[PDB]
């Protein structure tokens, strides 16, 4: 019955990575300490909001800091993370345990023209608290008024008018 | 040995996975984007 | 519910696991997880009777995004629009719907 | 493709007529081996493998069984097939034809929520997740041990009571 | 038979309608089906004999294709709506055939070809179970779906068994058949009103069980098995004629006797809702079936076919038979119509 | 019995073996410290995203960054 | 998915026919009632796919388990009958007719 | 189709003769197919041409019976002009029966049947005028 | 290019089966204080063309008594299957990944056998039913244990995949671990085959040949080919499963090398025990896969679930 | 599409020897031949009647464990759960059960092959 709205081809218009996987996964460890702000925001206003429509923007400024973090790689550390994805895009799973001793370099690199720091086992794996300038939605599944329930009769409970009113029997 | 191994597999898991993780939120973006501009061409050619 | 035990002992055997709308492994959704849990919101506390009356525009949207007939028959009509043009020459589908597309990212 | 699952029901259709038509349990397992393989075929086509290749074991294994045992007491000595009595052959090609006639008077008349053979593949895997780690089949079989305990004591007991139950029938 | 063996089958009977009664899935219910049909043949082919062994296969085989239907029925209404239990938002044609499934299990009409047979060819105390402890799911099963149920269907079904069970005990000389159609007849008296009020078809289960089951132990104090047989017990059994024909003319439904009640509440719950021609058509013909109990109550008490000059022996020796059940079952199935209103609600 | 788990361990050893390892099985569990690991990492492992939560300025246990000292660590699992 | 779930659903009436009407031989008809299986378990694992409801796959295993339970004691009656009657022919069952 | 049996009480009796007398005779011959049907799967034939001959005998019987029954309805209803009359539909079933008896070759049949039909057909009318139910919804 | 690794994979299995019946009649023959094929070409490296080249050369027999249809596709599923278990095979990287890899073994070897009934039932000859038959039993025997103890084995590997095995034996054996589930492995896989001592399919010394009797020249060499072939197949499993080749993602061709030679050596094993042992009876093989190799399985696959719960030992999904 | 592929492929391959099995050598067909082979005397009767089996009820038995072992497969996956010790009890009970029943068959001697 109703439309349904959709961005423009211009409003959802970025500047896109266009960067491969093995990249991605050997940056990722340090893009996660780098721009947990910006993409929690966004996946946060994500599933509060259950549209893709309402948490654009947000992605374009993921889409900003993640350039911004491969440019500041881009400067300093070019060749070290060159060397550890070409390494690490060889293998048919894209596995760290391959590619040590160039993990090693890159963040040896990192750690002294950068300050970075990897992330230890388990600190990516969490659930942190973002605070947004946004508010909480109000129905975000724009559910309509439940029904209303049926009442419930009130009053002690006493017993049956001349008892049970079968055929012929007196109680 | 097995223990031993399958725990350092399983630690290994745990690094792959929080890559995955950290990678999850530009994949969104993109994924939404796309879905989003697919639509829209769909819509428009729904109108001519 | 015709031995009602689970209620009287509190437990649950078969119960969890009805609807869609259901706890599901790793936390994954089913398809119609919303629409499902709207329907069941809505007929709560009113009975059967009233909830085929009262929750009808919901069970609608469940029923479409399950089955989904309206979305087949309008992609349908579109697709016999578009061959019919073709067919008598009056459209020819834009690049990005002949594989030829900037493939973004 | 896009006609591929529509190809596949309609081989477990056939293979489930000529089962149907009841020739020796020798052929008839033979078609209910080949229509266990085209479910697991199309159940693959639908995203699970697991469920698949289950059937397709147990299937396997009871069509064996149903071999020794139709090898020792449903065997004749001029055994039948689709061929061999006119009548079954006509009634099997009548049914095919009659397949024919419904689906192509069905896209006719009917709606396009039964058979559309113009918009056939397009309605396969509806939804999807795309960045998805734990989508195979078998964790919802495994939920049996974790979740669904119910249905796992309901099956072992009704296996158990199985073996009971026919030892009792086959004494003597 | 070793007593483990009998601890799981009888264990297994017990549990079926349990997990049918006391669950929500449709998927349990139909397991539970199954263990009830999986766990009760060994009970019928115990004897090793044809008759046994067609009987099994006659039940097994119908049961089965009940049970595919109505996993199919299961199956449909879960590709729709997407859930388990059925809903007042399902097709008709599934919760017919489902109805019809369950009748098909249950022995109704048209679908009762097999249950004379399948009790004449197996002993008693299965027979027993069979017409009273496996008839509760499937009514169970309706019972959570009543208001859902097509009532032109089940009132043709009623009818149908009312007019066979009637017409078909009616010529029958081995007991056990006679109780098969008041089995049906009374089958089709606790799915006619089902759908207006399945408060009352509980009540004429309960009646019929507790009448048919001392009818059972009467028959397997002696072992009878027919007419000529039972005419007998003025000789072996004479303290058993009064309960007998008690009983007979209860299931018949003749007042001041219990038998009447299920009868009458279930023709008042009728015509509450106008159907004036179904209950009077099943009066009708409850008559019928009263006939043969009275043909049989005659060849059994009042008069004195002739004995053999064996049954002597029996005088001379003792008996253990019957419990104490028989007696209390006897009673509270003749002599309770006053206590109706404890009994309708 | 002795001389009965004997003769048996001579003539129908697999019997024996196979209880036995049913028995270690069914015991070993209730032995072991190593056993509470398990389900540990089982629930280490982010098989999806951690969805973050909003700051409603009421969450001091509840850390602000990954790398921020707060939270579940697996140090235990990191050392094992 | 409509087009399979017809076709299933009309070979799961295909083999019911076949259930229902009889020949002289009974295993045809047991695999005619594991073809009806076959059928529905096919089409739940499909619904189940189609709904991402991993939830009730546990399902259709259970269906297999009880139907080859079901075909293990049709199997047995099947020994009983043919020992009796040395075949496993449906016209020689007709005895209690009385 | 219903709609075709429903026609018969778009006009009142006396009316439409030859269309009520083509219903009925559908509706006869409907029953008399579903009872060959039952009859020739139970206490089948020797030989399938002889099932085939069953099933014709009762669908003609039946078919005759529905025509006459209809057929002496409306034409009472058209002579002595009472259309409300369950004693036009009486005739009717009377009609009938006596037809049934007359396949059959026996009187007793013929007079069985006229009382039964007869009182059928009545009670049939009767619920139609006073606005019975057959198989009625529950409404409590 | 893929077309190219279907030939690379296929007729090189094709020249080895042929070479393996070579190797058998050599084995066996210096076992037996004989030579064995040495006239026909240089140590007899031409006697099995010369075999298979015969055979195709010969009239085929198509009976009176039997149903071809049946009679022809047997051999042709035989060997399609034998050929289509090589697949999936890691060596170290596999021509089709596929997950359920496994399942996949056991379903096509499960499915292999209706190629034997088929032809026996077809043959319409009685020791071609007793052939059959006696594979039917054979089957209901080992096929309980087969899938327990791969269970059992892959409960610490975590997947049916057979290339996540690789990893898992990256640093020991799984046979240290599991060298009773090793032993019954390769002994109901001595029975999957109908190899000796469970040549009981074909058995000469009761039945002339079984299923073959009335097979000749060309599907009969199907058969044997088939045999032959899922010989080394399950040789290679055993080698994948439970000894582990050297895995260094720069060196392939030093896995492949390994697996090649535990492959030998374990088929060598398989012809070294045709020669020293005689033949079951096909009862006694269903008293010992159901009285001392099910028990223990059943025992061992309940322990194997514990230890990595015990041992914190579970292995990862991926 | 590649399964498909080497699948076709294999078919292709045995349908090209069988072809060239029955078309290329030089045939001489007749009765004597062509007759059923008994160890070189003539069939008493046909081999499509009733042979007895004595392991049906081992292959009943057998069908039930099959599916035991359908129930006991999703372990590497119930393997990676939360809830371990529901696993592991559950697990221990189906082995339990499903030798339990196996006990109980072969000390009633279903096993052992009728004679
Ligand atoms: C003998 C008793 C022995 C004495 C021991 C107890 C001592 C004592 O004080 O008891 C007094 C005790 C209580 O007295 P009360 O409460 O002070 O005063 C009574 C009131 O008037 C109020 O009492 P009521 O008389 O008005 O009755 C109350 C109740 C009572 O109704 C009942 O629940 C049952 C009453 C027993 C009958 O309902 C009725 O009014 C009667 C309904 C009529 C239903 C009867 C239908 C019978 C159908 C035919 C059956 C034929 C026999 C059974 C079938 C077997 C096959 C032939 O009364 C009795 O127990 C006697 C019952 C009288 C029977 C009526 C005969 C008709
Ligand atoms: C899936 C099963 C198919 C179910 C539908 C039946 C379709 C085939 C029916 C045609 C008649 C075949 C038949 O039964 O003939 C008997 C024959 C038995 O041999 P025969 O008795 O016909 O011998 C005839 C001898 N000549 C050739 C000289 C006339 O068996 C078959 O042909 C059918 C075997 C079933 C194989 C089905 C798989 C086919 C694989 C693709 C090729
Ligand atoms: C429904 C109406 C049936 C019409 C009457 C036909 C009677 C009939 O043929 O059914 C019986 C038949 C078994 O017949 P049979 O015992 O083999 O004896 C030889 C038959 N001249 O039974 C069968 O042939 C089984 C038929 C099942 C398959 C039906 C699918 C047909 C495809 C369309
Ligand atoms: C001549 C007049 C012809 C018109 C007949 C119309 C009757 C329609 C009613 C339904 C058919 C009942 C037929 C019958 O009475 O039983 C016949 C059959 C025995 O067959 P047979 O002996 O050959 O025929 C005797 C006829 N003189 O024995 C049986 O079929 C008994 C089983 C009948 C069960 C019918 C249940 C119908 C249920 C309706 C709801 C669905
Ligand atoms: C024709 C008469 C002769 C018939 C005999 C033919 C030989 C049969 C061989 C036995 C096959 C039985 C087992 C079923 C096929 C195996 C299914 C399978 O392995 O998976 C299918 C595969 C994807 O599987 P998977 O790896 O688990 O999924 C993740 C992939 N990223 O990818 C697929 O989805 C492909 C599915 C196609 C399966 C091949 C079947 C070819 C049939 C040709 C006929
Ligand atoms: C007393 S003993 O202990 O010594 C005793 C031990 C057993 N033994 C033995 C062992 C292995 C083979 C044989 C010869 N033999 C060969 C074939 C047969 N072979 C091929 C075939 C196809 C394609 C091939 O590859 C290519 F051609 F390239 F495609 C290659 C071959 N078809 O069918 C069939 C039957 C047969 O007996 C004999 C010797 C005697």
């Amino acid at each position: 019955p109703g439309i349904v709205e959709l961005p423009t081809l211009e409003e959802l218009k970025v500047e896109e990575v266009k960067v491969s996987s093995a990249v991605l996964k050997a940056a990722a460890h340090h893009y996660g300490a780098q721009c947990d702000k910006t993409n929690k925001e966004f996946m946060l206003c994500r599933w509060e909001e259950k549209d893709p429509r309402r948490c654009l923007k947000e992605g374009k400024l993921v889409n900003g800091c993640a350039l911004n973090f491969f440019r500041q790689i881009k400067s300093h550390c070019a060749e070290p993370f060159t060397e550890y994805w070409t390494c690490l895009d060889y293998s048919n799973m894209q596995l760290f345990r391959h590619c040590r001793q160039q993990q090693a370099k890159f963040d040896q690199c990192v750690l002294d023209k950068l300050g970075w720091v990897r992330p230890d086992l388990g600190q990516l794996s969490k659930v942190t608290k973002v605070k947004t300038d946004r508010p909480l939605p109000e129905n975000p599944y724009h559910s309509r008024a439940r029904p209303e329930p049926n009442p419930v009769i009130e009053g002690d409970l006493k017993p049956a008018k001349h008892g049970t009113r079968f055929f012929f029997w007196t109680v | 040995r097995m223990m031993r191994w399958n725990q350092e597999r399983r630690r290994l898991l745990i690094e792959d996975l929080e890559a995955r993780i950290a990678l999850m939120p530009l994949f969104q973006a993109e994924k939404d984007r796309r879905t989003l501009q697919i639509l829209r061409e769909n819509l428009e050619e729904e109108a001519i | 519910p015709f031995l009602d035990i689970q209620k009287k002992l509190g437990i649950s055997l078969d119960r969890h696991f009805m609807f869609l709308s259901a706890e599901q492994p790793y936390k994954n959704a089913a398809r119609c997880h919303a629409f499902e849990k709207e329907w069941i919101e809505c007929a709560h506390g009113i009975g059967g009777t009233r909830a085929k009356k009262e929750c009808k525009i919901e069970f609608d949207d469940f029923e479409e995004c399950l089955l989904r007939y309206k979305t087949m028959r309008r992609m349908h009509d579109i697709k016999k629009q578009r061959e019919k043009l073709m067919k008598e020459g009056k459209y020819t589908p834009p690049p990005h719907h002949s594989g030829r597309e900037e493939p973004r990212p | 493709m896009n006609n591929y699952i529509f190809v596949l029901s309609s081989l477990f259709l056939v293979g489930c007529l000529g089962l149907a038509l009841k020739p020796s349990p020798i052929y008839g397992g033979l078609g209910l081996i080949v229509s266990g393989f085209v479910g697991c075929l199309m159940v693959l086509g639908f995203g699970g493998s697991f469920l698949g290749l289950m059937v397709f074991l147990i299937y396997l294994g009871g069509m064996l069984v149903v071999f020794g045992y139709t090898t020792a007491m449903a065997t004749e000595e001029y055994p039948e097939t689709w061929g061999s009595n006119w009548l079954i052959l006509g009634f099997l090609v009548l049914g095919v034809i009659m397949e024919v006639f419904l689906i192509c008077v069905l896209n006719y008349y009917d709606e396009v929520g039964v058979i559309n053979l113009d918009g056939l593949g397009d309605w396969l895997m509806y939804e999807v997740d795309d960045v998805g780690v734990m989508l195979e089949g078998g964790i919802g079989v495994a939920a049996m041990y974790s979740c669904a305990t119910w249905m796992m004591v309901v099956a072992g007991w009704s296996l158990f009571a199985g073996i009971f139950i026919i030892i009792e029938i086959t004494r003597d | 038979m070793n007593p483990i063996t009998l601890a799981i089958i009888y264990f297994t009977i017990f549990l079926g309608p349990v997990i049918t009664m006391s669950s929500t899935n449709l998927m349990l219910m139909w397991v539970g089906l199954e263990f009830s049909l999986l766990a009760i043949i060994p009970m019928l082919i115990n004897k090793k004999n044809p008759r046994s062994t067609e009987a099994a296969t006659k039940y097994f085989v119908t049961q089965a294709t009940a049970s595919m239907i109505i996993l199919l029925a299961i199956v449909l209404n879960y590709k729709q709506l997407g859930t388990w239990m059925f809903q007042q938002q399902t097709n008709g044609l599934i919760l017919n055939m489902t109805l019809m499934a369950l009748s098909m299990k249950l022995g109704l009409a048209p679908f009762h070809f097999w249950l004379p047979e399948v009790t004449q060819g197996i002993p008693l105390h299965m027979g027993l179970i069979l017409l009273t402890w496996q008839k509760i799911a499937p009514l169970s099963i309706l019972i959570q779906i009543y208001p859902l149920l097509n009532s032109t269907i089940i009132l043709m079904l009623a009818i149908t068994s009312i007019f066979m069970g009637a017409w078909g005990g009616l010529n029958q000389t081995q007991m056990r058949k006679i109780m098969a159609y008041s089995s049906i007849a009374h089958m089709g008296w606790m799915l006619a009103i089902l759908p207006y009020n399945p408060s009352l078809t509980l009540l004429n289960l309960m009646i019929y069980i507790i009448l048919t089951a001392p009818m059972f132990m009467a028959l397997m104090l002696n072992n009878s098995m027919t007419i000529n047989s039972i005419s007998l017990l003025w000789n072996k059994t004479p303290a058993m004629l009064t309960m007998i024909s008690l009983m007979l003319l209860s299931l018949g439904g003749l007042p001041p006797l219990t038998g009447f009640l299920p009868k009458w509440i279930i023709i008042t719950e009728l015509m509450k809702n106008n159907c004036l021609i179904m209950a009077t058509l099943m009066a009708m013909m409850a008559l019928l079936n009263l006939f043969f109990y009275t043909r049989l109550i005659y060849s059994t008490s009042l008069t004195m076919f002739p004995t053999n000059n064996n049954s002597k022996m029996m005088t001379h020796q003792t008996k253990t038979k019957p419990n104490l059940m028989f007696s209390t079952l006897a009673i509270m199935s003749t002599m309770t119509l006053p206590l109706a209103p404890q009994l309708i609600t | 019995i002795s001389a009965f788990l004997k003769n048996a361990w001579a003539k129908e050893p697999v019997l024996v073996v196979s209880f036995s390892v049913w028995g270690l099985a069914i015991i070993m569990p209730m032995i072991s410290p190593y056993t509470k690991y398990a389900s540990m990492i089982n629930k280490a492992t982010p098989y999806n995203y951690p969805v973050p939560v909003r700051d409603d300025g009421n969450m001091p246990d509840v850390p602000s960054h990954p790398q921020d000292p707060l939270g579940p660590s697996l140090d235990w699992l990191k050392n094992l | 998915m409509p087009s399979t779930f017809f076709n299933l659903t009309m070979a799961f009436s295909l083999s019911l026919l076949g259930t229902l009407m009889f020949r002289s031989h009974l295993m045809s008809t047991l695999l005619c009632l594991e073809g009806m299986v076959l059928s529905l378990f096919i089409m739940t694992s499909v619904t189940s796919l189609n709904s991402n409801s991993m939830s009730s796959m546990p399902i259709p295993i259970t269906i297999l388990v009880f139907a080859a339970c079901e075909a293990a004691v049709g199997l047995a009656l099947l020994v009983k009958v043919s020992n009796t009657y040395g075949t496993d022919y449906v016209q020689n069952l007709n005895l209690l007719q009385c | 189709v219903k709609r075709f049996f429903e026609s018969y009480h778009e006009v009142p009796d006396g009316t439409q003769c030859h269309r009520k007398t083509y219903i009925t005779t559908a509706l006869g011959g409907i029953c008399g197919i579903i009872g060959s049907a039952y009859s020739v799967s139970l206490n089948p034939a020797d030989s399938t041409l002889e099932a085939v001959a069953r099933v014709g005998r009762y669908t003609f019987t039946a078919a005759a019976i529905g025509a006459m029954f209809g057929l002496t309805t409306c034409v009472s209803a058209q002579v002595r002009e009472k259309p409300d009359d369950p004693l036009n539909y009486f005739i009717g079933g009377c009609a009938g029966g006596l037809t049934l008896g007359a396949r059959t070759h026996s009187y007793g049949t013929a007079a069985m049947g006229c009382v039964y039909m007869g009182t059928a057909a009545a009670l049939f009318k009767i619920g139609k005028l006073e606005g019975w139910e057959l198989f009625p919804t529950p409404k409590v | 290019m893929f077309f190219i690794n279907i030939l690379t994979l296929l007729v090189p299995i094709l020249i080895a089966m042929a070479f393996l019946t070579l190797v058998e009649r050599k084995i066996l023959g210096y076992m037996q204080l004989r030579k064995g094929p040495n006239i026909v070409g240089p140590y007899g490296i031409l006697q099995p063309f010369a075999d298979a080249m015969k055979l195709f050369m010969k009239e085929p027999m198509r009976p009176l008594t039997t149903s071809m249809s049946l009679f022809i596709i047997a051999p042709t599923l035989s060997l399609t299957l034998a050929l289509s278990l090589w697949v999936p095979l890691p060596m170290p990287h596999p021509l089709i990944n596929l997950n359920l890899g496994i399942l996949f073994i056991l379903a096509t070897s499960s499915l292999s056998v209706y190629s034997i009934l088929w032809s026996g039932w077809a043959s319409n000859s009685k020791y071609s039913l007793f052939g059959a038959l006696r594979a039917v039993a054979q089957t209901i025997s080992y096929e309980v244990t087969m899938a327990i103890i791969l269970l059992s084995v892959l409960l610490m590997n975590g997947s049916y995949s057979l290339q996540t095995l690789i990893t898992t034996q990256e640093h020991m054996w799984l046979l240290l671990p599991a060298w009773p589930m090793a032993m019954m492995w390769f002994i109901s896989t001595l029975a999957e085959t109908n190899r000796a001592p469970f040549d009981l399919t074909e058995g000469e010394s009761e039945l002339v040949s079984g299923f073959n009797v009335e097979y000749a020249a060309g599907p009969f060499a199907l058969f044997f080919m088939a045999e032959y072939t899922n010989i080394i197949l399950m040789n290679a499993l055993t080698t994948i499963i439970f000894l582990g080749p050297l895995y260094y993602i720069n060196l392939p061709e030093l896995y492949s090398t390994n697996f090649m030679m535990e492959a030998l050596l374990l088929s060598s094993t398989f012809l070294w025990i045709r020669a020293s042992y005689p033949r079951f009876r096909y009862d006694q093989l269903m008293h010992l896969l159901w009285k001392n190799f099910l028990p223990l399985t059943l025992a061992l696959c309940m322990w194997h679930i514990s230890l990595p719960i015990f041992t914190a030992g579970v292995p990862p999904y991926m | 599409m590649n399964l498909y592929t080497v699948i076709f492929i294999n078919i292709l391959l045995s349908l090209t020897l069988i072809l060239v099995a029955f078309w290329l050598p030089q045939m001489n067909l007749y009765s004597e031949k062509a007759n059923p082979y008994e160890c070189g005397f003539d069939p008493t009767s046909s081999a499509r009647l009733p042979f007895s089996m004595k392991f049906f009820l081992v292959a009943i038995t057998f069908l039930l464990f099959d599916l035991e072992i359908a129930l006991l497969l999703p372990l590497p996956w119930a393997i990676q759960t939360i809830k371990t010790s529901t696993m592991m009890i559950m697990a221990f009970i189906l082995v339990t059960i499903l030798s339990l029943g196996l006990a109980y068959e072969w000390t009633q001697k279903g096993l052992e092959w009728t004679e």
